[PDB]
This record gives structure tokens, C-alpha cells and sequence, in this order.
């Protein structure tokens, strides 16, 4: 009835939606499935406990991107590279996930229709706001009360609350917020455990979220998939889809993988639905090109694989006046919304900006090592919690504009192991969002002479927040778009994208809550048709 | 008096920390060196000059190296000891390592019980 | 029973391909909680299983009881409760775990288990 391409946290909600209306199912999974036990051992072994993309391994059939070394698997070209990351593996970028599950504000949903730029959804929040919450119901999202202002209008309260915040968090939200209330520093709204919940455990400051949570405190798609199986749904890992079928009724008819041999597969279904990730999805798109739809499925638009968007992002660190001991509890609780919207955002971009909650004690202990100088055990450990525990980092989230000549398709030369030709993907960022940077190093130097910052470092180079979106963008009319906003293809009735590729703006948060909504908004739209 | 009694003894002497476990030691031993004894060897040679007075360069660079064996766990960009690497311990009171939960989820709300103060 | 060590020397040496290692088992399905050591935390919370009830008992039925589903005390309106490994474990995994809790903390000569896993489901 339903086939599911990709088990990310996108397609497995769909797979069991459908899987609990009684509705025959078929997940198609590209990697193959790794237990929980398993990953945490390869990190804990791993010598560098900062490339969060190690600890899973790019099995040849279904490889992904990896930097440690560069597997170059992605063919980057244009004024910036577009270094970002995901998780070829049953579960999906999830297992390596923060687990922040941010809102997107109303007028993000209007940019153009407010601000002039970018481009509008065919959809308003108050359309996804209820969806929002069954969101936050199923991944089960801890959030503060309505003493702090999220500006995104709640129905409903969250529901779990947060735990209490970090020493390190709780300090320097009060610091800066007694400073200048502009900044408006709050706890983060994450789909991290307060208390057991969902039959899962709670939170005990492992501090490894990414690259993994080894408890299920934080959710993992790899919730849903389990929850999926046992409705009935049929999982397939190691089925790598490359190429889709069409029939008469320019419907979707049958899609094509290959197991890690490379023999090649065919699968028929009623409803299609293209739940890989924001890289791969128009990938498949743009392979499945036939005599009746020369510019590939769902490619009249021209527009799949373009209005590719991900969060410029832009970070600074310091040694702070004062003792933190950041590490005690998760990665990142607080995050400072204060510039999420506003009018100048008809000219530069608006950014959130999130303090570090990272264990620093691995990284600091080696910056007095490689000074290479001998020194007494009670100097040594002198400069360990000196330095480990003075330690701040701010990195933000960047918003740029979805752009056409920012595009995704699979290289006609290049091609990976089983002979799928691989994603060439050219980016470049406009000066937009080289203006946002600019007032946003302004808020670094400050939020550093208010926590008595020294030996204050820059880092203006614009860093992968791995959040792919605009691939498929999603539109009104067929003309400059590829999906209604039903996230329903305008060229296939039967095939449904259920991704970050179809959303219009990337806002100035995290959008896997926006996409899980997004996802069980369709498992509604899919349920009554089928 | 095997090539491990002295290196134990010489590491106790550099971390300044007792009651290091031997199991490690030995792995650090066994990467610091090759399959070569000219490492196992010269170790006592060193306990002397640095229990003592004035150290020879490259004598110097010999200990630096037990150092960091110990403290980051990695030698030759290996793992050798996660858990019990020294730089997690020495702030401890309860100690925290990433991928290890300390004490209970609360835990991280009251100020950290700095050590050594 | 008595601090592990058994992961002392687990630790920079791969992975095993294919075969239960019991020893691995432990560690990346549990230690992040009992601690490597499975000495358990300072403040009580999770507890230290190597002077365990449970752990070393004489017919571990309550033992793996607990591996298989987890416990949930919702007790003093601040509840707690150990996962479950229903679903993330084999009965033969479970049953070669077991052996190795049993026999490395509580008294190993009535640490049986031998696929009674499937029979407890
Ligand atoms: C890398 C990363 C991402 C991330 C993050 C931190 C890191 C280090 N922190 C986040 C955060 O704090 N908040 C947030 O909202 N997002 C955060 N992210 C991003 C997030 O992980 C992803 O945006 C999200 O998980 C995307 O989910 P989706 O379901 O859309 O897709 P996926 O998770 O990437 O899973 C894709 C699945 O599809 C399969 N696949 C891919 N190609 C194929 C083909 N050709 N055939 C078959 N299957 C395919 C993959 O195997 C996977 O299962
Ligand atoms: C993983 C393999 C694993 C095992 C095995 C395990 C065993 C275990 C036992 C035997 C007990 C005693 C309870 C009883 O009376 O039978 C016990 C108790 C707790 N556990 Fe546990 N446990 C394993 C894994 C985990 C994990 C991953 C967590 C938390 C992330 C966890 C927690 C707990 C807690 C808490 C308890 C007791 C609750 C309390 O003392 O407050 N366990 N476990
Ligand atoms: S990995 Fe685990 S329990 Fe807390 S901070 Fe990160 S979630």
C-alpha cells in the first residue's frame, strides 16, 4: 500500500502511522542496521571524540560523508563548501543528533509577504501548530513554562518539564540576561527525557549527545522504526534506492534499489513516499528521469536539488573571569533567541546563538600538552581545571535565503561503489548573511567583556549546522516549486516527500521538529486516501 | 624487578597520583615501546637524573610522553585507556568522563566540588 | 563481587566481528550507568551490582528479569526506572551476559541462564 525510501526520523513516523491504521507498509533503508552497544564502544575508542559522523561507519553501498580523514564522498564546489553530514543507517542523522527541537516562529512562514526576501509557505504556523505538539507527544520534547516567551503561540504546555540547568548554563543566562534583556537567553526547548518517559530512561549528564546518547534518555529515530516493525511494517535494511518507476497516469508505480551486492530490486506500491535526507532525496529525483518527465520525476520545476539551504553558522570561544565546569549535564540546554526575528531582517539574517555545555577537560588538557614543556603534577593539574573550567563557546545558526544556483544533483562522472553516481552539491553564501555575521561577532565581543573574557578567539568561518533543506522546496504553483502543501508532488499524485527538502525558509533554528510535524501531518493526508 | 615494577614507580614519580592500575600501565608500556626493550631499558637510567637533580633533553622528552600516556589515554593516535585517564580525576569528587553518567540527572544544578582547594 | 577490570584492557582494540563477547556487552549496553568498573555512582542513584541482591542470587530468573524489561519505581513523586533490552537484545546475548554479571560480580555457581531467556518472554 505505502513504500517508505529512507527510515529517518522523517519516513519512520509515516511507516508508523499508516503501520497502526492497518495499512501494509515497506520501509526501504539504504545502510544497514546498527544496535546501540555497538556505537558507543567505536567512539569511546575513537581518538578524536569531536567527529561526531566516526563512530558510524560508511558502509561501501551506502556511503555518507566523513572527515576524519575526508572519504570526499561529497563533491563540494562553488564559493563555499558545503561540508555538512548525515547517517546512511537504520535510524537515520538522529543517532547523532543534539536532540534541540525548536519551532519555527510565525513569520517565518511570510518571508517575503513581511520582510520582501526569501519566499512565503503555501502553509501558516496556526496550520502546523497542532501537529507541533503531537511533534513534541511522540519524540517527547522537555520545554519551559510560559514564563519564558518561545514567541511560537502554544495551544498546549510541552509535555515534560526541563530538569534544572547546568551551573555553567544557569550562570551565564543570568549574566547576560541582567545585562541586556534584548538577548533574551532562555532553556531550549529539546526532545531530551526530564523523567522516564515513553517507555525510556531519563537524563544522567552522559554529555555525548552527539555523538550519541548510549541510554535512549534523547529520542533517536530508531524509536519509531522499532515502533513501526511492530505495527506491522515491513523493514528492508541494505535496499540502497537509486532510480523510481512511473506509470501512464504520471503516477509512481514502482522504485528500484540495490543490496549491497549491487542486484538490483524492484518494489510496487500504492503511495510513495521519498523520506531520504536532504542530499539524497533529490538525488533519487534527478536518476528517475524518463521520455515522460525528461528533467527528472517531480522535475518539471527544474527546482529539485536547488533552494538547497543549511545554517551558516559562526561560533567564539574564551577563558571567563569565572569558574563554569562545562560538561556537567547535556550539551546544550540554553539558547539566546533574541535576535530570531525582528524588521532588519529585510536586509541581513537572524541568527540563535547557543551556549556550549561540552566536556572541555579532553580538548584543553591537550592545548597544554602540545606546548611540548615538562612540568610538576601539582602545575599540571593546576592549568587542567584552570583552563577546563573557564572555558565558554557560543556557535549560532545563520539563516540564508533559498536560492536557485544553490543546487544538488548526482555528478555525471563521479559515482560511488554499487555505481551510483554521487551528490555534487554547489553552495555559496550570499552577502545577506555576511551582514547578520558581522552585527553577530558584535554580540561575541560583548557577551565576552560581560563574562570577563580572555584569550577571546574568533571564529568566523562559516560552519556546517547539517540541516539540509529546499531540495524539493514546496510552493503554490508548479512553476517555481516541486510539492503543494500537502508536501504532496504537483507532477505525482501518489508520491509524498517527507523531508527538509520541502520546506520553503531553513528559519534560525533546528527543523527536525518541523519535520517530524510535518510528518504526521501527511500520515493524516495518506491515512484517508488509502 | 621486571621492565613494569620501574615504569609504575616512574609513572607515580611524573602523575604524582597512587594506586595506578598495572593493567594499564602495561598497555601504555607496550605502545610507548615497539616489540623493543630499548624503551623497557633506560628507565631506571631517567628515575635517577629526575628524582634527583638537572634532566638531559632527550631525557625529558622520554617522561613528557609517560605524561600524556597517562592523562589522554592515546599514544600514536590509539586508545589505550579512556576511563581511566588521569585529567578526568583530578577534578573529580565525583568523577565526570564523557559517555558516563556521574551521580543522578539533578546532579549539575549546585556548583561543582572543585579538588586540591 | 568486585570492580570488572575487564574492559581495563578492552579499551583501543576493535571490535568483534560476528560471536557474543559478553564482556563488550556489558559495556556499551550498560557501564554508562553502573560505571565501567560496576562500582555505580556516587550519590546511590543507579546502584553498584557487585554487592547486588539481585546480581547474585542463586537462580537468576529475577536476574535477567530485569535485563529483559527494567524496573520502574515511580515512588516519592520523583520516579526512576532502568530501560528496557526486550528489543535490543538476543536471548542468546541476554542468556551470555547474564553468565558473564553472574560470574564477575554475584556467585556464579547457580548462574545458569541457558536460553531460560526465550522461556522468561
Ligand atoms: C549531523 C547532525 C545533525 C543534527 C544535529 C547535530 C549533528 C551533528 N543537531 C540537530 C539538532 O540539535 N536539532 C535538529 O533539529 N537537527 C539536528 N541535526 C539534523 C538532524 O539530524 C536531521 O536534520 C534529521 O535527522 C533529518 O531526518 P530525516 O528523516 O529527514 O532524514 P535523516 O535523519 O537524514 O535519515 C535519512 C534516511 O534515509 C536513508 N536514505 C538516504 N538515501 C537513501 C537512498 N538513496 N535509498 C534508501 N535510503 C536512503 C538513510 O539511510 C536514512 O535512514
Ligand atoms: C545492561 C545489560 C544492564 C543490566 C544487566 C542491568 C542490571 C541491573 C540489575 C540486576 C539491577 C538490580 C535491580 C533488581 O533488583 O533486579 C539494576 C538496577 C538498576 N539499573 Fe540497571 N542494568 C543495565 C543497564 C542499565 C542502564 C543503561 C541504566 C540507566 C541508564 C540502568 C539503571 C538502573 C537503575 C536506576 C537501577 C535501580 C534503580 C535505583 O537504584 O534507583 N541500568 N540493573
Ligand atoms: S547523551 Fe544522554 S542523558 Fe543527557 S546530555 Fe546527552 S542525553
Amino acid at each position: 500500500d505505502v513504500v517508505v525510501v529512507g527510515s529517518g526520523v522523517a519516513g519512520a513516523i509515516v511507516a508508523h502511522q499508516l503501520a497502526m491504521a492497518g495499512k501494509a507498509v515497506i520501509l526501504l533503508e539504504a545502510g544497514p542496521r546498527m544496535p546501540r552497544w555497538e556505537i558507543v564502544e567505536r567512539f569511546r575508542n575513537q581518538p578524536d571524540k569531536m567527529d561526531f559522523m566516526a563512530p558510524y561507519p560508511s558502509s561501501p553501498w551506502a556511503p555518507h560523508p566523513e572527515y576524519g580523514p575526508p572519504n570526499d564522498y561529497l563533491i563540494l564546489k562553488g564559493e563555499h563548501k558545503f561540508n555538512s553530514q548525515y547517517i546512511r543507517a537504520v535510524g537515520g542523522t538522529t543517532w547523532h543528533w543534539a536532540a534541540s527541537a525548536w519551532r519555527f516562529i510565525p513569520n517565518d512562514f511570510k518571508m517575503k509577504s513581511v520582510y520582501g526576501v526569501g519566499r512565503d509557505w503555501p502553509i501558516q504556523y496556526d496550520d502546523l501548530e497542532p501537529y507541533y505538539q503531537r511533534a513534541e507527544e511522540e519524540l517527547g520534547v522537555w520545554g519551559p513554562g510560559p514564563e519564558e516567551d518561545l514567541y511560537s503561540p502554544r495551544k498546549q504546555p510541552y509535555p515534560m518539564p526541563p530538569l534544572p540547568l547546568s551551573f555553567n548554563e544557569q550562570t551565564i543566562k543570568t549574566a547576560l540576561n541582567n545585562y541586556d534583556p534584548k538577548f533574551h537567553v532562555v532553556t531550549e526547548p529539546v526532545a531530551r527525557n526530564s523523567r522516564p518517559y515513553d517507555g525510556r530512561p531519563t537524563c544522567c549528564g552522559n554529555n555525548n549527545c552527539m555523538p550519541i546518547c548510549p541510554i535512549g534518555a534523547m529520542y533517536n529515530g530508531i524509536v519509531h522504526v522499532e515502533k513501526a516493525e511492530r505495527a506491522g511494517a515491513k523493514l528492508i535494511e541494505n535496499a540502497v534506492v537509486y532510480k523510481l518507476e512511473t506509470g501512464p497516469d504520471k503516477r509512481i508505480v514502482a522504485a528500484l534499489y540495490k543490496d549491497k551486492t549491487g542486484a538490483e530490486h524492484r518494489v510496487e506500491g500504492k503511495y510513495f513516499v521519498l523520506a531520504a535526507n536532504g542530499i539524497e532525496t533529490p538525488k533519487i529525483l534527478l536518476m528517475s528521469a524518463n521520455r515522460d518527465f525528461p528533467n527528472g520525476v517531480a522535475n518539471s520545476s527544474d527546482m529539485v536539488g536547488r533552494n538547497l539551504m543549511d545554517h551558516p553558522g559562526t561560533g567564539v570561544s574564551f577563558y571567563a573571569s569565572e569558574k563554569l565546569w562545562p560538561g556537567r549535564g547535556p550539551q546544550e540546554m540554553t539558547s539566546l533567541i533574541g535576535f530570531r526575528d525582528g524588521p532588519f531582517r529585510a536586509t541581513e539574517a537572524a541568527k540563535k546563538i547557543h551556549l556550549s555545555n561540552l566536556s572541555r577537560i579532553d580538548q584543553e588538557t591537550q592545548k597544554i600538552f602540545k606546548a611540548g614543556k615538562l612540568m610538576k603534577p601539582d602545575e599540571l593539574d593546576a592549568q587542567i581545571r584552570d583552563r577546563s573550567a573557564r572555558y565558554v563557546q557560543f556557535d549560532c545558526f545563520h539563516e540564508i535565503l533559498p536560492q536557485p544556483e544553490n543546487r544538488i544533483v548526482p555528478s555525471k562522472t563521479a559515482t560511488d561503489a554499487i555505481g551510483i553516481p554521487r551528490p555534487e552539491i554547489t553552495y555559496a553564501i550570499d552577502d545577506y548573511v555576511k551582514r547578520g555575521a558581522a552585527h553577530t561577532r558584535e554580540v561575541y565581543a560583548t557577551a565576552a567583556k560581560v563574562l570577563g573574557g580572555t584569550d577571546v578567539v574568533f571564529n568566523d568561518e562559516f560552519a556546517p549546522n547539517n540541516h539540509i533543506t529546499g531540495s524539493t522546496i514546496m510552493g503554490a504553483d508548479a512553476r517555481d516549486s516541486v510539492v503543494d502543501k500537502d508536501c504532496r508532488t504537483f507532477d505525482h499524485p501518489n508520491l509524498f516527500i517527507s523531508s527538509s527538502a520541502t520546506m520553503p525558509t531553513v528559519g534560525t533554528v533546528n527543523v527536525t521538529l518541523t519535520i517530524a510535524a510535518l510528518a504526521l501531518r501527511m500520515s493524516d493526508t495518506l491515512k484517508k486516501e488509502v | 624487578t621486571a621492565p613494569l615494577d620501574t615504569f609504575m614507580t616512574l609513572s607515580e614519580s611524573l602523575t604524582g597520583k597512587k594506586g595506578l592500575s598495572r593493567v594499564i600501565g602495561e598497555r601504555l608500556l607496550q605502545a610507548l615501546q615497539k616489540g623493543s626493550f630499548k624503551t623497557a631499558d633506560s628507565l631506571p637510567q631517567l628515575a635517577g637524573a629526575l628524582a634527583s637533580g638537572s634532566l638531559t633533553p632527550e631525557q625529558e622528552s622520554l617522561a613528557l610522553t609517560i605524561l600524556e600516556a597517562w592523562y589522554l589515554g592515546i599514544v600514536d593516535n590509539v586508545v589505550i585507556t579512556y576511563e581511566e585517564a588521569l585529567m578526568f580525576g583530578v577534578v573529580s569528587d565525583t568523577l565526570v568522563i564523557r559517555s558516563y553518567c556521574p551521580n543522578k540527572p539533578g546532579f549539575w544544578a549546585d556548583k561543582p566540588i572543585e579538588r586540591q582547594a | 563481587g568486585k570492580p570488572a577490570e575487564d574492559g581495563l584492557k578492552l579499551r583501543g582494540v576493535a571490535l568483534a566481528s560476528s560471536g557474543i563477547d559478553p564482556a563488550r556487552l556489558y559495556l556499551g549496553n550498560c557501564a554508562t550507568c553502573h560505571q565501567m568498573q560496576g562500582k555505580g555512582t556516587p550519590d546511590g542513584y543507579y546502584p553498584s551490582l557487585f554487592h547486588n541482591s539481585t546480581v547474585g542470587a542463586s537462580n537468576p530468573s529475577n536476574l535477567v528479569q530485569v535485563i529483559l524489561n527494567g524496573v520502574q519505581r515511580k515512588i516519592g513523586s520523583e520516579d526512576i526506572g532502568m530501560p528496557a533490552f526486550r528489543y535490543d537484545l538476543n536471548d542468546a546475548q541476554i542468556a551470555a551476559l547474564t553468565n558473564y554479571v553472574t560470574a564477575q560480580f554475584g556467585n556464579p555457581a547457580a548462574k545458569v541462564t541457558e536460553q531460560d531467556v526465550a522461556k522468561l518472554r
